[PDB]
RNA sequence: AAAGCUGAAACUUAAAGGAAUUGACGGAAGGGCACCACCAGGAGUGGAGCCUGCGGCUUAAUUUGACUCAACACGGGAAACCUCACCCGGCCCGGACACGGACAGGAUUGACAGAUUGAUAGCUCUUUCUCGAUUCCGUGGGUGGUGGUGCAUGGCCGUUCUUAGUUGGUGGAGCGAUUUGUCUGGUUAAUUCCGAUAACGAACGAGACUCUGGCAUGCUAACUAGUUACGCGACCGGUCGGCGUAACUUCUUAGAGGGACAAGUGGCGUUCAGCCACCCGAGAUUGAGCAAUAACAGGUCUGUGAUGCCCUUAGAUGUCCGGGGCUGCACGCGCGCUACACUGACUGGCUCAGCGUGUCCUACGCCGGCAGGCGCGGGUAACCCGUUGAACCCCAUUCGUGAUGGGGAUCGGGGAUUGCAAUUAUUCCCCAUGAACGAGGAAUUCCCAGUAAGUGCGGGUCAUAAGCUUGCGUUGAUUAAGUCCCUGCCCUUUGUA
């Protein structure tokens, strides 16, 4: 939570439109489990993606 | 498994082994017992093998009756 | 009389139950939607032979994952060896590093011959030679895996789910889960807009966007693209993909920029969003790619040096080498290919592509009936193959309703190309053999215009190589412009144990 909170304030801070941030795996327990975490503007579709939004 | 067991092959450990190279006198005759292999990198550095009926050389594989 | 009134216990149990909220579901209702739905049809498939992929029965092993849409020509899975996991048999350490022992008075390495073995494997036995602290023996500790677990996991991927769905902030309503915003009604392919309005401001999806088709006798250009003209030549003003110069860009490549917006006209629409028709036009809906929130105990540890646990780890589940198997057939299913002929076969003649690939693609000459054999050239490619002389189709010939010159399965001989190796026949060619099949029962798939279907060609696999898929042209239709009846989908009302 903290980790992912402190990159997501650190994104917003340096000056993005929006920021996505998702972990998945045994994040507590025995299961599997996702926690996504989002701020600001996020596209999906089309040809701006390719060029608006950056992944890793 | 069929087979009892397949041991691996232990070298037979000999003592001393190039004391029977050599044959010295008392007056100092150095005689070679074995005969020498008569190929280029092994002349006067390699003592070729005498086996029951035939020679053999460990390096060059050369062999003669 | 049937029965009425009054009326316990032993034992047994963690809930039974009441209101209201979300979902899901209904053989409940109201709107709308889709050829993985029907209607009208087209081609079919299901019947036949054969190819492949699955179950079974065999086997030494027939390695194995996947089982409605969301398994079964799927794992890019066309397996002769390799691949290769599986079965039989045999070498190798490629067991780092540390501690102890061993040890130049030699720890250990490799091997001729004969026996041994499938093997010219010093693998092992007999017999000796040969290398020089690199090893070899014990314990700890590693390192490998197509070993196990996808129900421990990450990543991609498929599906729910191709429909229009999805969520905060602040304000409002409820003790509360929660709800409103996200809507009565019109309108759209669309939670798309108009307009209502306890909501107002927003965000994602949709749209926009990117690639591709269709138009430019306007623009910039071109011996790796062509035309027009002229000269020379060949043969009768004409034919030339016969050759050489000059104007250019119509044809060819492809950069920039234009062009289409329900814009113009007439109806219909709370004259609003918008809908139908028509003129002018190349075009008045081209085809894709990308695709939210929230989930499948969906598939994959056999893509990985992505990976946690566990199992083995030197007579190994490591790795390699010889074989065999993956294909083994009383049977049942799933994609398909060729057919059942006369709108057709056969023989000859004529005449047109497009995508895209070549350090293996191939022109030209010679020999062989053919598969192919030799010799000598071009091309790392708008340069050579190549003007990619493709097939259906078109025009002649023969056949004649006969299981027939339809169909070419199954079988016998030969002759070539790969490859170290072709038998359980890898492909390829020639002669011979000539099965079922006369349009397929219940059932069931796909599809709306350059579409369906017929028909070839290129890419991927590829030493050998397409009955597969992924693309490209070519010839080119019938029927519909609708509906919720079947099968499902979205929203709204209700009902629920
Ligand atoms: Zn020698």
């Amino acid at each position: 939570r903290r980790a992912c909170y402190g990159v997501l304030r650190f994104i917003m801070e340096s000056g993005a439109k929006g920021c996505e941030v998702v972990v998945s795996g045994k994040l507590r327990g025995q299961r599997a489990k996702s926690m996504k975490f989002v701020d600001g503007l996020m596209i999906h579709s089309g040809d701006p993606v390719n060029y608006y939004v950056d992944t890793a | 498994y069929t087979t009892p067991k397949k041991n691996k092959h232990k070298r037979k450990k000999v003592k001393l082994a190039v004391l029977k190279y050599y044959k010295v006198d008392e007056n100092g005759k150095i005689s070679r017992l074995r005969r020498e292999c008569p190929s280029d990198e092994c002349g006067a550095g390699v003592f070729m093998a005498s086996h029951f009926d035939r020679h053999y050389c460990g390096k060059c594989c050369l062999t003669y009756c």
